[PDB]
């Protein structure tokens, strides 16, 4: 266990006092003409390296003036006082520092709360910086969390300024690496050759070497006569070099041009009856249906987004309290696209029940969602920022609506409910009326297919489509689905492949459920049979499942192991 | 299911039989399930949980009492929990705990098995009085680990044992009886405390007749039990389960024989008569005690939903005795020897008939039950004439089989 | 037949094969009451392929294991059109009949002497007519030895009469004596035909 607690808070606030009042000080820190009376003891308790400083044997041992250099006053009054009060006021900006001179004093305890608030501030304007930072102090589990999330975010961005600076080890791990996520092969070409550029022969050197790491399918074609054009004149070692070399290092594709559009699937049926819901995908090309890590702590009734990024993120949902018992928290997550887990981010300041989320001008907008307050705006309407990680509260919606979908078309969100529509106009932070709907459904999804809003389904469900038009501003019919008749089925809205695709689940009188999709044609208004989906690799997902569009990593995943 | 209404019960003694998280669980059960004497049972039950700084199931309580207080205000036409309770509960509570896991983690300094295992056994003790299951456990589970002694290994069964009951891990309760009664060489009686607990564990469990044969052994010179079970429910739990398994030859020995059962009958006398009017074929005054004893005992613990198929297997059995020595039975007659009337009695021995274990005809013209005594050799004729026919249906199968696989008939 | 149908060993489940597996149901209930159990010399993926596929006859199967007319009627007339497509209704309606007789011959077993109007609110009949002519169709046919009394409008059941004295049930034995030496010469002689085989004989060599 642990000791008296209540003598504990007695001595520690007791040398504060004695700190603040400076009466029992030997020790004085001499930085940059700033007096810091001070203590053997609290420096000690905090940094390994007053220990080899004090305790030694030096002439400083004697001595009572000490001239600290290479430090910072700021950083080490804060420090001096987290020895003294442990109160680490963190800020976004002084962390940087901080770590310098944790790491310059060895003091080991804020060194992991530093390292734990730079794991999580790592974002995309800031992960070069952090990759740069943790190759400089060795801080391998923030240089490989850096390392993910860097390689992700520099094939996405690849135009910071902070790349040009960068280490030659540090490159060739980078672009040597098998977890880039690039659509093509050219676009880390054309990264390499403008940061060799970037700078004067110091870059012919490590030129020999990273392209000892890029494939040779671009090592012959163009891309290598430029190069000769930024030679350095009469060099006759590198452009003879460059002929003769690239015969070795074996052409392999790599795994970034390995994302297919898939259907995401949340809140299956598990197949076995020790879990209450499971995660799996289709895969409308590969004809497979692969496993996904589990909800985290088995988060349900959730709602799903899919930015223009391609990232995927959960937001509300309820836990099983520790028979019916479930409590609803505000917790948020991030899905790892490739280690196939759910990375924790900064929750809400309610909790929701099935959110609706949705992705504009990079905020993440959660609406409405059966939220916990209950108070005259029972919709509480807030969006996420992406850059800060933060929520900031939006203009709340004009009525109070349950069982809602929300899409995102011509840089505004629209909401739909039973019979009304409200579109939010961000840049104003406004709502306008929209039109009305002529036919009381609810129950229903929607997806944003260009510039139109088709509400498919809505109440089981049924096969009315009404179909909105933006700039037109109406509600208009185009036809009904064409199912069996006597069935239930299981209306999902989804864009895959350039066109507007319906993921249907019918289910006939004593018989079991059938899975097929449909390709409704846009100028004719027919629903067209594109793929039929046969039973014997997808099983029964349930009512409840949520399905969304995005690309994922048949390799990172795995094929889930269940019978027909 | 249950919560009957019924009056009568004596609320003040079988709360004194009792005594401890068991005496609590009682008078909350009593409380739930018999209504128009919740009140004076819930005012009774948190008058005593307020003993022994119990933290969670003491809002539990508060609450139905002060709802059941509030549901008095109304009908004639809430007591305040004193929450004073909670800040000196609590920073007593924590104080002694906190003196006492400082002394136990110095002792983990100094390594001594017994003291860490006494030492976990006094913080379990003191976790179950604050109402901590889970909690008492791990303490309990590390004092299983340094155990020096056949005494401290039976100390430890019996805190598993106890602990378990409350969790209704009965599976625990059962290995940990196994463990304590195989293991040391099968006036202090040990063995008759772990058998009431393995008995008391398998009537929980839906069993009967390995209950009652635990229940029989249990001496009575133990007396005083109260942490799992009063002798007097004892008493009834094992004439109950006895009658409903145990045959006429076999009740009489095993309760003669036991010579503690007898102790047990002595101490509740309608159960002891209930037996002697099941030997003594009186089963209709056996019956209408048994009705009695319905409603005083289905607002038990671990009796109330086992007695319902307890009192139904006993109905069966009773009527499987007595019309075994009978060739021509009036229903008239049967259905005197009970408070039924004649069609329901022919109802439930139709009934018997269909599911077995009475071999009679109902003869429903002059309401006389007459039983069946079928010739073997015919029954033996019949039965050997079908498994003939069997035995050549299947021989044709077989040749058919044959046939086909040695020309190579399958679908392609 | 069914039966045989069943075992055959087939890679591909057929249609034919589907029916005869759902008349094999059909024929079960109303001969022994209940479905009999597939052997174990079986067959190939027919067993796998075609007991989710038939679970309309198993839900019939399965409520014909309740024992109840009225509830049996109920899910029949849920199930008319799933049953429509079999060319036949009237084995549903013979289900129901061989019902109604089983629990007839069930009252046999556990009743010596049973009135009219009490058999007929147990089987849940009409009236005492209709219990008297079902007991009549099946004294005619031969599958229940009673009597009726309609002066006190009882109805006497007995026992199988058979104390097996006569010379009919000797004759029968030696008919099945005749089927099972006849069964046996036709054994030997496959076993020989088996022996003339080149692979046992290679092995014994």
């Amino acid at each position: 266990r642990q000791i008296n607690t209540e003598y504990a808070v007695s001595l520690l606030e007791q040398l504060k006092l004695f700190y603040e009042q400076q009466l029992f000080t030997d020790i004085v820190l001499i930085v940059e003409g700033t007096e810091f009376p001070c203590h053997k003891m609290v420096l000690a308790t905090c940094s390994s390296y007053f220990r080899a400083m004090f305790m030694s044997g030096l002439s400083e041992s004697k001595q009572t003036h000490v001239h600290l250099r290479n430090v910072d006053a700021a950083t080490l009054q804060i420090i001096i006082t987290y020895a003294y009060t442990g109160n680490l006021a963190m800020n976004d900006s002084t962390v940087e520092q901080l770590y310098e001179t944790a790491c310059f004093l060895q003091v080991e305890d804020v060194l992991q709360r530093c390292r734990e608030y730079l794991i999580k501030k790592i974002n995309a304007e800031n992960c070069v910086r952090l990759l740069s930072f943790a190759d400089l102090f060795s801080c391998e589990e923030l240089k490989q969390s850096a390392k993910r999330m860097v390689e992700h975010k520099f094939t996405a961005v690849y135009h910071q300024d902070a790349f040009m600076q960068l280490s030659h080890d540090l490159l060739i791990d980078i672009l040597s690496s098998d977890n880039l996520n690039v659509e093509k092969e050219e676009t880390v070409r054309e990264a390499a050759m403008l940061w060799l550029e970037y700078n004067t022969e110091s870059r012919s050197q490590y030129l020999s070497s990273v392209l000892s790491q890029i494939r040779i399918d671009a090592l012959s074609e163009v891309t290598q006569r430029a190069w000769f054009q930024g030679l350095p004149p009469n060099d006759k070692s590198v452009v003879v070099q460059g002929l003769y070399k690239d015969m070795p290092k074996f052409f392999k594709p790599r795994l970034g041009m390995t994302k297919e559009e898939m259907m995401i699937f949340i809140e299956a049926s598990s197949e076995n009856p020790c879990s209450l819901y499971s995660s799996v995908c289709y895969s409308p090309q590969a004809e497979k249906v692969y496993k996904l890590c589990s909800p985290p702590a088995d988060l349900h009734k959730v709602g799903t987004v899919v930015t223009p990024d391609n990232d995927i993120y959960i937001a509300g949902g309820q836990v099983p309290l520790k028979q019916t018992a479930f409590r609803t928290v505000n917790c948020f997550y991030w899905f790892d696209a490739q280690q196939n887990t759910w990375f924790p981010k900064t929750p809400m300041l309610f909790v929701r029940i099935k959110p609706s989320l949705v992705c504009c001008e990079g905020y993440i907008y959660a609406i409405g969602g059966d939220s916990v307050g209950g108070e005259l705006n029972r919709r509480t309407v807030e969006r996420y920022d992406t850059e800060k990680d933060e929520w900031t509260m939006v203009s709340p919606l004009p009525c109070a609506w349950q069982w809602s979908a929300a899409v995102v078309v011509h840089d505004c969100i629209y909401v739909m409910t039973l019979n009304l529509m409200y579109c939010y106009f961000p840049r104003s932070d406004s709502w306008v009326e929209m039109a009305m709907r002529q036919t009381s459904r609810s129950f229903a999804s929607a997806a944003a297919f260009g510039d139109k809003i088709f509400y498919i389904g809505g109440l089981g469900s049924s096969v009315t489509v009404e179909i909105y038009d933006v700039n037109k501003n109406e509600w208009k019919m185009a036809a009904n689905i064409p199912a069996k008749r006597y069935s239930d089925p299981c209306v999902r809205a989804v864009v895959i492949s350039n066109s507007l695709c319906v993921f249907m689940r019918e289910t006939h009188l004593n018989e079991r459920a059938k899975y097929v999709t449909y390709q409704y044609d846009l100028e004719l208004d027919r629903w067209s049979l594109r793929q039929h989906i046969s039973e014997r690799v997808l099983w029964d997902l349930g009512r409840d499942f949520r399905c969304t569009v995005g690309k994922l990593y048949p390799s990172c995943l795995e094929e889930s192991p269940w019978k027909p | 299911n249950y919560v009957v209404e019924n009056p009568s019960l004596d609320l003040e003694q079988y709360a004194a039989s009792y005594s401890g998280l068991m005496r609590i669980e009682r008078l909350q059960f009593i409380a739930d399930h018999c209504p128009t004497l919740r009140v004076e049972a819930l005012k009774m039950a948190l008058s005593f949980v307020q003993r022994t700084f119990n933290v969670d199931m003491y809002e539990e309580i508060h609450r139905k009492l002060s709802e059941a207080t509030r549901e008095l205000q109304n009908a004639p036409d809430p007591p305040a929990l004193d929450t004073a309770w909670v800040e000196a509960t609590r920073k007593k509570a924590l104080l002694k705990l906190e003196k006492l896991d400082t002394d136990l983690k110095n002792y983990k300094g100094n390594s001594i098995k017994e003291s860490i295992r006494r030492g976990h056994d006094d913080l379990g003790d003191h976790y179950l009085d604050c109402g901590d299951l889970s909690n008492a456990l791990k303490c309990y589970s590390r004092a299983r680990d340094y155990c020096t002694s056949a005494k401290h290994v039976i100390n430890m069964c019996l805190n598993v044992i106890k602990v378990s009951v409350y969790l209704q891990n009965w599976s625990h309760v059962l290995s940990y009886v196994s463990k304590a009664e195989s293991t040391p060489e099968i006036t202090q009686a040990i063995l008759t405390k772990l058998k009431c607990a393995a008995g008391l564990a398998e009537l929980a469990a839906r069993k009967y007749k390995q209950a009652a044969k635990c229940l029989l052994l249990a001496s009575f010179d133990h007396c005083d039990f109260p942490e799992l079970l009063s002798p007097s429910n004892v008493a009834i739990y094992g004439g109950l389960c006895a009658l409903a398994t145990f045959d006429r030859q076999e009740l009489q020995r095993n309760v003669i024989s036991s010579s503690s059962f007898k102790l047990f009958l002595e101490l509740e006398p309608q159960v002891r008569d209930i037996i002697f009017k099941f030997y003594e074929s009186k089963y209709a005054s056996c019956l209408k005690m048994l009705d009695e004893m319905k409603d005083n005992l289905l607002l038990d613990m671990y009796l109330a939903p086992h007695v319902r198929t307890l009192y139904t297997q006993i109905r069966n059995r009773a009527l499987i005795q007595y019309f075994s020595p009978y060739v021509s039975a009036d229903m008239h007659r049967m259905a005197a020897a009970f408070n039924t009337t004649v069609a329901a009695l022919e109802d439930e021995l139709t009934q018997l008939i269909l599911e077995g274990l009475i071999s009679a005809r109902v003869d429903s013209h002059s309401k006389i039950l007459y039983a069946r005594d079928v010739d073997q050799r015919s029954t033996t004729f019949e039965k050997s004439l079908l498994m003939g026919k069997e035995f050549q249906r299947r021989a044709k199968a077989m040749m058919l089989r044959a046939a086909v696989l040695r020309n190579q008939i399958h679908v392609k | 037949f069914y039966e045989q149908a069943i075992t055959t060993p087939a890679m591909a489940v057929s249609h034919i094969m589907l029916e005869s597996y759902k008349k094999y149901i059909l024929v079960s209930l109303i001969l022994l009451g209940k479905v009999q159990q597939l052997p174990k010399y079986t067959s190939q993926i027919v067993g796998r392929f075609i007991k989710p596929l038939s679970n309309a006859y198993h839900e019939l199967a399965q409520v014909y294991s309740t024992n109840n007319p009225s509830e049996l009627r109920n899910l029949v007339n849920k199930h008319s059109e799933t049953f429509t497509r079999d060319n036949n209704m009237g084995l549903v309606k013979q289900c129901l009949s061989s019902l109604y007789k089983k629990n007839i011959q069930r009252l046999t077993k556990t009743f010596l002497t049973l009135s009219l109007q009490d058999m007929a609110s147990r089987v849940q009949l009409s009236g005492p007519q209709e219990a008297e002519k079902y007991v009549l169709h099946m004294i005619e046919d031969g599958e229940i030895f009673a009597s009726i009394n309609q002066k006190d409008g009882m109805v006497s059941f007995h026992d199988n009469p058979e104390k097996y004295n006569n010379p009919a049930m000797l004759h029968n034995i030696d008919q099945e004596m005749l089927k099972c030496i006849e069964l046996d010469e036709r054994l030997k002689a496959m076993d020989q035909e088996i022996t003339v085989n080149p692979q046992f004989v290679q092995k014994s060599m």
